[PDB]
RNA sequence: ACUUGAUCUCGGUGUUCAGUACACACAGGGACAGCAAAAGCUCGGCCUAUCGAUCCUUUUGGUUUAAAGAGUUUUUAACAA
RNA sequence: ACCUAUACAUUACCGCUAAAGUAGAUGAUUUAUAUUACUUGUGAUAUAAAUUUUGAAACUUUAGUGAGUAGGAAGGUACAAU
RNA sequence: AGAUCAAGGUUAUGAUAUAAAUGUCCCAGUGGGCCACUUUUGGUAAGCAGAACUGGCGCUGUGGGAUGAACCAAACGUAAU
RNA sequence: UUAUUAUAUGCACUUGUAUGAUUAACAAUGCGAAAGAUUCAGGAUACCUUCGGGACCCGUCUUGAAACACGGACCAAGGAGUCUAACAUAUGUGCAAGUUAUUGGGAUAUAAACCUAAUAGCGUAAUUAACUUGACUAAUAAUGGGAUUAGUUUUUUAGCUAUUUAUAGCUAAUUAACACAAUCCCGGGGCGUUCUAUAUAGUUAUGUAUAAUUAUGCCUCUAACUGG
RNA sequence: UGGAGCGUCAAUAUUCUAGUAUGAGAAAUUAACGAUUUAAGUCCUUCUUAAAUGAGGCCAUUUACCCAUAGAGGGUGCCAGGCCCGUAUAACGUUAAUGAUUACUAGAUGAUGUUUCCAAAGAGUCGUGUUGCUUGAUAGUGCAGCACUAAGUGGGUGGUAAACUCCAUCUAAAACUAAAUAUAACCAUGAGACCGAUAGUAAACAAGUACCGUGAGGGAAAGUUGAAAAGAACUCUGAAUAGAGAGUUAAACAGUACGUGAAACUGCUUAGAGGUUAAGCCCGAUGAACCUGAAUAUCCGUUAUGGAAAAUUCAUCAUUAAAA
């Protein structure tokens, strides 16, 4: 049945996400929860609800809207939708990243998320700067 | 329809000769088309591996009937898988208001042989045959090898 | 394995690997006394590879 | 050349390639034929689809005693036997054909009976619509009570599996039907030379009265 | 050859599952004879094993 | 071996209605094996017809 | 001097060797015998050459099997040497 | 004395071949410190910060080693279609 | 000649193990060889003819013999010393 | 007794030495420099210039080709190990004493897919030229039996980590058990052929004893049947 | 695989069957065919500025301009469901077929047992012998030629020739007959893992053409300007086709070798160089030329320490509301 494991090698290669590109040995998921963007089998669309990534923003810069994983009341037969939940912190450019390490203890994508939220507000902030040199 | 990568012609490609030789090509038929001559030049090749080639053992049965040697063939190995082994367990109490009543040309067979080694519960056998062993080895539990019609 | 992993308690047999008819052909000179192996005939008849070597009449006895 | 492969006999000899056929319309012949059933069994009536009635059991050899040559015949007696109406089973359908020669009582009776079960179902149009003999009906005119025409006239396709678990359970099963064969073999092989026999014995006291 | 289309039952497209490829307690009335085939592994997730 | 084992599936209706009180068990072939390597190599063939 | 072992049967080994067949040889089992007072010796020639498949023809053997609708007899065929 | 090979040797790198190691990450591990059981002494607990996925078809460690026609096997690569 | 008991010390020369054992596909190619030490036959001799052993060339580059299929060193992944 | 050596250095603290295929400390030179733009290293990329070294023309057959062997002036397009049939092995997959719609039929959405009755192949049993005949003492048995057995159970022994000294893991010493697979030996059956036992009695029935095919006696002329 | 008549039993006979007229059905069904309707945006901006068929937009209706039983295909200056032909449903139309009744035409009462009565039935043919071809056909499978040449409880066959006893099975030597079946031709269609102008037919075109052979016969090469010819007026020079100006187009580097425009080979320009392996070439360097790459939080530290700004689910913060 329903196991990320048994789900993976089915997904290992044939899959519609994996973008291999050409060299460089097999990686690339262009996947929607991905967060390291390889395909690894723990970095990956459905691993079943350790599927953490992180999404700007909406409004740039200020958000990091993180979509939560909404596990295991679900099974994950869809839900009258839940499982992306989305709490999205914000206003701090280094304090939502101990808001985040505070938020979730799914200690395999945990540094590899605030790897990336970090990389996404390095990526939103540059507007008022970037100017003059007068 | 065949998967050609796996072909050698893929890959021999291109090295000269195809994998046939330099020195004794590929020609066209270098030893006789086809059972020439499994009697000269061939012989040792066609005893052995076929010892029995070339000659007449005899007796010409110009067109044969295949019916008036039909003849299917049963041991007494099955024989009670053909009732349940679930209609076996009740008879195996014990409890014999049995022997069964088997009729196995209704079911395809007409020889009973006697592999076996079946049980001593007592058989009723309409068969339109017999071995010598199995006419002893029902008996011996009881019941009958019986003449099918 | 969730019950013995390490295999406590349990029999692991195997059927035969040459109870398969491929392998009654293997390896044939007629003329050992220990063959017994099995051409490739198409069919089981007299008149198939029954007659000149085979026989003490026809040709030899293999 | 080489090698233990089983001596070759591929028949290729005699310019075949002249000689094949494709078989690429294997399914527009299967739905040119169906189209043709449907179009036969509108251009009927409600008549029966296939429809004859085709008799028999009993194929011959002894490989097929029971797994039917699939019945030409009602062999005049069968019909003469059943109520009918030789020249008139033609006209219903109940496919006549005066060749064969029927055998057996009870493979005449087989038949006969099934001709009693048919023709107790058979619903007889009317002619003229007073209808004197019918001898079934009007108002089971099909409208009322069939209109069918069904599919198959099955053919009541043989029981034998089976197994009928019985007691008999013998008592004089002290007789030794093995036994029974052999004797059975050289009574049939010696029959001639016990003839020769019996004509000594019938011969070698007449030299006695000279 | 790409397993998992996007499906769409309705309901009694979906009531009749039980019946064609059977059950796993009983075989199928509507394919005669057939009985679904069994996994090689029944647990089948090796983070839990 | 369970046939149940995520054992009601809602139904739905046109206004994505989860509410019913038609809840049916899931129907036990989804839990026969998925196995990509034989689907692909009956799709290989089949279409070849 | 006296003899027929120069016989009958079943496989196995040596040589040639592909480690195939003929052929020759050898070691035996079974049977029937010869010489010899017996022990024993003999399965041709004191040992190393003196030889020939299939198919067909043929002869000798069973008190033979088959000719497929059934009987008997001719015939034909099969199997063994 | 000395010069001189694609040999010898010690090193870097490529492959091959042969071994060996790693998958409880609602876990493991640091550094401090509060407390602490206290065994003198070292552990266990709380806090603060830190590191800790890999197409497991992967990653890590170690050693030897490399001629080749005819010829065979593996892995890539160009072309065009479904 | 065997089937089960009783007794038995330290396992019965040396040095080796780039793993060995075994099936199948008896799968590809090959079934023209030439050269050389020592042995050797025919020929008067032959860069001729024919064999025995080992090693080579064939398939093999590099160093040396100015030169070379086989001689003498040495066997070959890309580089430094 | 003359000497010699090692052990009897914890607690802190260093920018210290070693060891993680033991290279790093000091300086100099020069600013990725907003666009703008130099410095230092490198680039037989694909050529031209200058020297040194090496360097024969490929394909082929051949023992041996640069050959005074054959083909080739040059260039673009084309250009050669395939379809089929039948086997055999290996591997993949499905089901398993079975399996296999596909000639057909049915449903039907369209030369697909689905569903499916009777067979039919192949397998499940063989061997004879043929007629005969037809597979282990037995309600049980993997070449029955024997060796060499991977492995699970098991023996007690010190014994090892933990010990509650319970319960494990470990080697074996070693007991017993089954011994998978595979090969190697000895058997036993089916059928065939041959010798042999039967001198045969005898084993069952026809016959025979009777009654009335029938009933039962029993000898056995007859057939069947047993034997190494 | 037989009958014909009689007795005879049973049923029965104003009757039905067949056929032509037949208006069946106030055109009724069904099928063919031409049909016939286009349903729905050429709605707004951007690039082409040569053309939108592209690109962005079009309240809500849980977000989509409209239709969709019509997102097959083709045409349209580029990729078009809504431009157009169609396409889907259909109507519309002309055909046909199912004849209800009525008329005449023409035919007809048995099937049922019985034993009576005459109870036939294909010759130079079957078959034998022989010869030749033929077949799996074997001491003849078919067929043919020649000599012989029949019988009527007969004659044929019954995969071993032969006599003899039976058994089984059909009726030769006369005649028809639909369906399933076949189809590189002919009419009329729909397709495709096919070929894409040296391929596919020989032939994509004035292709069995041009040409060649006395003949039989043989047998090519040969597609592409652009959206539209708007196919270059006019001027100069020339004896002139032509050149040079000009013009046309988005483009003439699309001007009738008319899309692209490769190699082979080369006229011209620019660069450097030249008496040795003929030239090429390998490897190391070279001059010239061009080029690629280049760096920021520390010693004996991401340490000591002062300024501003903004602000807060952060505090020692506290309640509150959630969603996990």
């Amino acid at each position: 049945a329903t196991s990320s494991h048994l789900n993976w090698l089915i997904i290992r290669n044939n899959n519609a996400f994996l973008l291999k590109k050409r060299d460089v040995k097999k990686p690339f998921s262009t996947e929607p929860n991905n967060l390291a963007s390889v395909s690894s089998y723990r970095y990956s669309g459905i691993v079943h609800k350790k599927t953490l990534g992180v999404v700007p923003a909406a409004d740039k810069k200020g958000f990091t809207a993180v979509l939560k994983k909404g596990k295991y009341a679900q099974r994950p037969a869809k839900n009258t939708v839940r499982v992306d939940f989305k709490a999205g912190p914000r206003r701090s450019l280094k304090k939502l990243k101990n808001l985040l390490i505070g938020s979730k203890y799914r200690k395999d994508l945990t540094q590899a998320a605030l790897r990336r939220a970090s990389a996404v507000l390095r990526s939103q902030k540059p507007a008022p700067v970037k100017g003059k040199k007068a | 329809m065949s998967n050609i990568k796996r072909k050698k012609t893929r890959k021999l490609r291109g090295h000269v000769s195809h994998g046939h030789g330099r020195i004794g090509k590929h020609r066209k038929h270098p030893g006789g088309r086809g059972n020439a001559g499994g009697m000269h030049h061939h012989r040792i090749n066609f005893d052995k591996y076929h010892p029995g080639y070339f000659g007449k053992v005899g007796m010409r049965n110009f067109h044969l009937r295949r019916q008036h040697k039909f003849r299917p063939e049963i041991n007494l190995d099955k024989l009670w898988s053909l009732v349940g082994a679930e209609k076996f367990a009740e008879l195996e109490k014990e409890k014999s208001t049995k022997a069964p009543v088997i009729d196995l040309v209704k079911f395809g067979y007409y020889k009973l042989l006697g592999r076996g080694h079946l049980p001593a519960r007592p058989v009723i056998v309409k068969a339109k045959y017999f071995s010598k062993k199995a006419e002893d080895k029902i008996k011996k539990a009881g019941g009958v090898c019986l003449l099918s019609a | 394995a969730l019950r013995s992993p390490t295999g406590k308690n349990t029999l692991l047999l195997q059927g035969r690997r040459t109870a398969r008819t491929a392998c009654k052909h293997f390896g044939k000179a007629p003329g050992v006394p220990h063959s017994h192996t099995r051409p490739y005939v198409r069919s089981k008849g007299r008149k198939f590879e029954r007659a000149r070597g085979r026989r003490s009449s026809c040709g030899y006895k293999k | 050349g080489k090698g233990n492969n089983m001596i070759p006999n591929q028949h290729y000899h005699k310019w075949w390639q002249r000689h094949v056929k494709t078989w690429f319309n294997q399914p527009a012949r299967k739905v040119r034929r169906h189209a043709n059933r449907v179009k036969k069994a509108k251009a009927v009536f409600p008549r029966p689809a296939s429809g004859a009635l085709r008799p028999v059991v009993r194929c011959p050899t002894i490989r097929y005693h029971t797994k039917l040559r699939a019945g030409r015949g009602f062999t005049l007696e069968e019909l003469k036997g059943a109520g009918i109406g030789a020249n008139f089973a033609k006209t219903i359908g109940i496919a006549v054909d005066r060749r064969r020669k029927n055998k057996s009582l009870e493979s005449r009776q087989r038949n006969i009976q099934r001709l009693k079960e048919y023709r107790s179902k058979l619903i007889l149009f009317p002619i003229n619509e007073k209808k004197i003999r019918a001898g079934e009906s009007s108002l089971e005119e099909c409208k009322l009570a069939t209109q069918l025409k069904g599919p198959v006239l099955p053919i009541k396709n043989e029981q034998p599996a089976v197994v009928e678990f019985r007691e008999v359970t013998k008592d004089e099963k002290k007789f030794k039907a093995f036994a029974t064969l052999r004797k059975a073999r050289t009574d049939a092989r010696l029959v001639g030379i016990r003839a020769k026999r019996a004509k000594e014995a019938a011969e070698s006291e007449d030299a006695a009265k000279g | 050859g790409h397993v998992g289309r996007f499906v769409i039952w309705t309901e009694s497209a979906f009531a009749r599952l039980n019946d064609l490829f059977g059950t796993w307690k009983k075989p199928s009335t509507l394919k005669k004879g057939y009985n679904l085939p069994q996994p090689k592994m029944a647990n089948t997730d090796l983070s839990r094993l | 071996s369970l046939g149940n084992a995520r054992p009601l599936v809602s139904v739905y209706t046109e206004k994505n209605e989860p509410a019913k009180d038609k809840n049916i068990c899931l129907p036990a072939v989804f839990k026969a094996p998925i196995r990509p390597d034989v689907v692909n190599e009956v799709h290989q063939l089949l279409r070849r017809n």
